[PDB]
RNA sequence: GGAUAGUGGCCUACCAUGGUUUCAACGGGUAACGGGGAAUAAGGGUUCGAUUCCGGAGAGGGAGCCUGAGAAACGGCUACCACAUCCAAGGAAGGCAGCAGGCGCGCAAAUUACCCAAUCCUAAUUCAGGGAGGUAGUGACAAUAAAUAACGAUACAGGGCCCAUUCGGGUCUUGUAAUUGGAAUGAGUACAAUGUAAAUACCUUAACGAGGAACAAUUGGAGGGCAAGUCUGGUGCCAGCAGCCGCGGUAAUUCCAGCUCCAAUAGCGUAUAUUAAAGUUGUUGCAGUUAAAAAGCUCGUAGUUGAACUUUGGGCCCGGUUGGCCG
């Protein structure tokens, strides 16, 4: 984006998760927005990580266009931004997969059919199979 | 005098005649404009005191 | 559940709502400042009876009272950093001596007319709304936006508006377009 | 002495007396024991659904003179008859036998208004239809 | 003494005859869960509080009880009652006042949707579960801001007034317009990005997106209260209007309409409840000769109220305050 200068304020180092934690705005004049990606790749630069290591959230572009305001974490490695990102997160910035989970209503059904068996349930199948033929 | 039927007789009697097509009159601050200029700049409504809604004598 | 999220009207219809005097009053008010709505008028009035009801608790209040000093130095520091109050009538007094006037005299319409980027007070509300004008550098489309006493020298033209230097609009650059295809 | 106990520790003979004399206002005795809710045809209720029983012309009072046009009507929540008005021209043609209505009030609370004797409920909505979208055609009735 | 985890007529046994009440016991009604609070008020107050917080009580009624630390648990069992489901007719299985949803009831109240991303909770527990909760949908219950058009020139017609070579063009007109121009935009679509658990919206912004027939703002009203019509057509005490007074009986400022106007305006009306107005509930603050109201008169218990009098004044300092003596 044109005149990016993207700043970083309240840039507070929080070793608990080895991180550096600042609230980030771009100014973006004449352009719509910035997206996530060259979003991460401008941060990782500046703090002299890998375009992963970096973590950005929280965006709101304020009245006007011009600039918006998101939320930045910068990981001190790849490892510690696996760990500690939440799994959508990392599909939102495309490092994980997205989990397969069946739906809530699926799965819940799922929970209630096999409450409804009492252990394996292997010996009741071979007696349902064997009263069904007879 | 006298009528249970019948009902509605003058409101059926009325020779209807529709509404004469216009220029749609200006809505909110510019509707308000328009009675401002109407009432207070444009006197000329007054005949002695100042009438809104003057017949036409 | 959630904690409830607090809300409050901020107008008062009047009593004996046909006084001739008050209808005519306001609408000279209404046609003199632009407002779209007597809404507009009852929330300024309303808005002036609430400093006005406080500054007449805190006037008959002994003087320098802690509570009265407290109260009263901020209700005047608000009201003259807005600047409906002005600063060689600082008493409280002069607070009470306010009319409705003076609030829709610093609202955001009157002072883009007063500054002269409008043609009046009409053609400044449709340029408020239509996001062509601007406070400190950003773009503000509320007419009612109250201006701060250090703001008039941030008001003008907006840089997103083709009249703050920005593209040149839309039905101009349709009609150029349309030009320039005709004489394609 | 003005009649009334003055003394400091005469708070309850005031008390009382205030009791024995609050039942003398016309409001506020109809609130607690509850004629509202006990006799009135809606039992307290802004509005009720009803049948109309028959269509009934109604002689006004004097100095006036004309038939206003009414419905007897039986609510459904109690089975209590009513007469109700049906307030505008012609909307008595609207109303057919055995409609389903909704009756309001006459905004004078409880009383009749003016020179119609003894109706004190209008008619609002007919067969679930607006009586004035009706009456200026921004409806059809179903008539069904 | 039992019993209780523990006090206790909580229960048992013997005994005494006590306990509450006109300072309203006891009984009845409550269209009554209590409170923090809500509406509306000069002051006093009047009414409301099922409902987001706290505390109670219930899982259709009622009782009984297992486990556990904690249950009279009901999304746990037992019985009866009332419902109601499937049977192959012998049996079996249930409590939505959890979340959606259906019927009934009514004037009166939403989707059988997405998710653990928050806020928190629970488990053996960083990982799982959570219709708790959040998101979206429905949603004019309420509250916030605020589009429905601005600007120029001529035509139209006067007022300040350069000069009054008037009062001409009318210099600046200010308004009136079937005069005409360019300029701005959003509502809505829409690549995209952000937004999100994923989205939808919001916020941003390429492309598109005003000139009326358009992208059209209604709801009530025009006799008084209460500003707005002595205008026109129709009806002729009929129809109808009208909160009240009243309008209408062939000249309707009130009905049905047209036009015009007025009020509030994405809101406006209507019905009911309630408050101020209401000093028509009157403690502050009513009234009682005649308007409603002084018991027929006296006695009298409860209640309310009830004569004066008991240490005063004067001297002696200290130390705080408004200060002004004094800058």
């Amino acid at each position: 984006s044109d005149a990016v200068t993207i700043r970083t304020r309240k840039v507070i180092s929080n070793p608990l998760l080895a991180r550096k934690q600042f609230v980030v705005d771009v100014l973006h004049p004449n352009r719509a927005n910035v997206s996530k990606d060259e979003l991460r790749e401008k941060l990782a630069e500046v703090y002299k990580a890998e375009k992963d290591a970096v973590s950005v959230f929280g965006f709101r572009t304020q009245f006007g266009g011009g600039k918006s305001v998101g939320f930045g974490l910068v990981y001190n490695s790849v490892a510690e931004a696996k760990k500690f990102e939440p799994t959508y997160r990392l599909v939102r910035y495309g490092l994980a997969e997205k989990v397969e989970k069946a739906s809530r209503q699926q799965r819940k059904q799922k929970k209630n059919r096999d409450k409804k068996i009492f252990g394996t349930g292997k010996r009741l199948a071979k007696k349902v199979a064997r009263r069904n033929a007879d | 005098h006298g009528s249970l039927a019948r009902a509605g007789k003058v409101k059926s009697q009325t020779p209807k005649v529709e509404k004469t097509e216009k220029p749609k009159k200006p809505k909110g601050r510019a509707y308000k404009r328009l009675l401002y200029t109407r009432r207070f700049v444009n006197v000329t409504l007054v005949n002695g005191k100042r009438r809104m809604n003057p017949g036409p004598s | 559940p959630r904690a409830p999220r607090t809300y409050s009207k901020t107008y008062s219809t009047p009593k004996r709502p046909y006084e001739s005097s008050r209808l005519d009053a306001e609408l000279k008010l209404a046609g003199e400042f632009g407002l779209k709505n007597k809404k507009e008028i009852y929330r300024i009035s309303f808005q002036l009876s609430k400093i006005r009801r406080a500054a007449r608790d805190l006037l008959t209040r002994d003087e320098k009272d802690p509570k009265r000093l407290f109260e009263g130095n901020a209700l005047i520091r608000r009201l003259v950093r807005v600047g409906v109050l002005s600063e060689d009538k600082k008493k409280l007094d002069y607070v009470l001596a306010l009319k409705v006037e003076d609030f829709l005299e610093r609202r955001l319409q009157t002072q883009v007319y007063k500054l002269g980027l409008a043609k009046s007070v009409h053609h400044a509300r449709v340029l408020i709304t239509q996001r062509h004008i601007a406070v400190g550098k950003q773009i503000v489309n509320i007419p009612s936006f109250m201006v701060r006493l250090d703001s008039e020298k941030h008001i003008d033209f907006a840089p997103t508006s083709p009249f703050g230097g920005a593209r040149p609009g839309r039905v101009a650059r349709r009609n150029a377009a349309r030009k320039a295809e005709a004489s394609g | 002495g003005k009649g009334k106990p003055r003394g400091l520790n005469s708070a309850r003979k005031l008390r009382v007396h205030r009791r024995n004399n609050r039942w003398a206002e016309n409001n506020y005795k109809k609130r607690l024991l509850g004629t509202a809710f006990k006799s009135s045809p809606f039992g307290g209720s802004s509005h009720a659904k009803g049948i109309v029983l028959e269509k009934l012309g109604i002689e006004s009072k004097q100095p006036n003179s004309a038939i206003r046009k009414c419905v007897r009507v039986q609510l459904i929540k109690n089975g209590k008859k009513v007469t109700a008005f049906v307030p505008n021209d012609g909307c008595l043609n609207f109303v057919d036998e055995n409609d389903e209505v909704l009756l309001a009030g006459f905004g004078r609370k409880g009383k009749a208004k003016g020179d119609i004797p003894g109706v004190r409920f209008k008619v609002v909505k007919v067969s679930g239809v607006s009586l004035l979208a009706l009456w200026k055609e921004k409806k059809e009735k179903p008539r069904s």
